[PDB]
Order: structure tokens, then C-alpha cells, then sequence
């Protein structure tokens, strides 16, 4: 973001950012798997504070 | 002697009918609000 035309950035990317792995990773995808939200309470208490 | 003696006892059927359900039933309530306190866990981490 700044004084910079888009085509100067994709240049740049193809240039430095092609040695990086292609699309396929071997079969090992992170998948964020869901997090279930619990309902609950935590006290730490502390009365030094 | 004892005139209520049949109609007390109807009302003794109806009174033992409605024990056997609201018993549990607020037994359950006791439960369920106790149980945030019947579950919990504690930890003393003092600094050393
Ligand atoms: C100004 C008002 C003052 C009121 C003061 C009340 C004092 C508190 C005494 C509590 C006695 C318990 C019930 C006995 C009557 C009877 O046994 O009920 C008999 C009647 C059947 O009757 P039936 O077949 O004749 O008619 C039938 C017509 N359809 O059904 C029952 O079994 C109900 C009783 C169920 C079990 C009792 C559970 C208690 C819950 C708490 C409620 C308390 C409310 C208090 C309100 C002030």
C-alpha cells in the first residue's frame, strides 16, 4: 500500500516468490477443524492486586 | 366418628401422585444449580 503501481508489485512477486511450493503440499492440508465455545468461568484470584 | 375418612384418602392418592413427580422434578432444580459449584475445580499456584 502506497505510491506503487500494481504492476511493479506482480513483477516483483513472480521474480522473488517463485521458488515457493507449487500447489500441491503432498497430501498433509492444515483444515481448521471447528472449536466448540464453552460456556464456563475462570477466577484467578489474586487481592495482592 | 370420621366422616373425611373416604375423602381424605382420595386426597392422600393425589398428594402422593404429586410428591412422586415434584419431588425429583425440584430435586433436579437443586441439582442443576449446584452443579457449577459440585464440578468445580481448584489450583493453588503460590509464587516462588
Ligand atoms: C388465604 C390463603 C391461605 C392459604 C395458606 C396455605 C398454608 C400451606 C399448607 C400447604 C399444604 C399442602 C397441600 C394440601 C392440600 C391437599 O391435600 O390438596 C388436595 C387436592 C385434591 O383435592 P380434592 O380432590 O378434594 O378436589 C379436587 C378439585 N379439582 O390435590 C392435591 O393433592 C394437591 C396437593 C399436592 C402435593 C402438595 C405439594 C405442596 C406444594 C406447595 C404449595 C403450597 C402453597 C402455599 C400457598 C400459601
Amino acid at each position: 500500500a502506497g505510491g506503487l503501481e500494481h504492476r511493479q508489485l506482480l513483477d516483483l512477486a513472480q521474480k522473488h516468490f517463485s521458488g515457493l511450493s507449487g500447489t500441491y503440499d503432498e497430501d498433509a492440508v492444515p483444515t481448521l477443524s471447528p472449536c466448540r465455545f464453552t460456556g464456563s468461568q475462570i477466577c484467578h484470584r489474586e487481592d495482592g492486586l | 366418628a370420621e366422616p373425611e375418612h373416604d375423602h381424605r384418602k382420595r386426597m392422600g392418592l393425589k398428594m402422593l401422585l404429586m410428591m412422586g413427580l415434584l419431588l425429583p422434578l425440584v430435586y433436579a432444580m437443586k441439582r442443576h444449580k449446584w452443579s457449577v459449584l459440585k464440578s468445580r475445580k481448584l489450583a493453588y499456584r503460590p509464587p516462588k
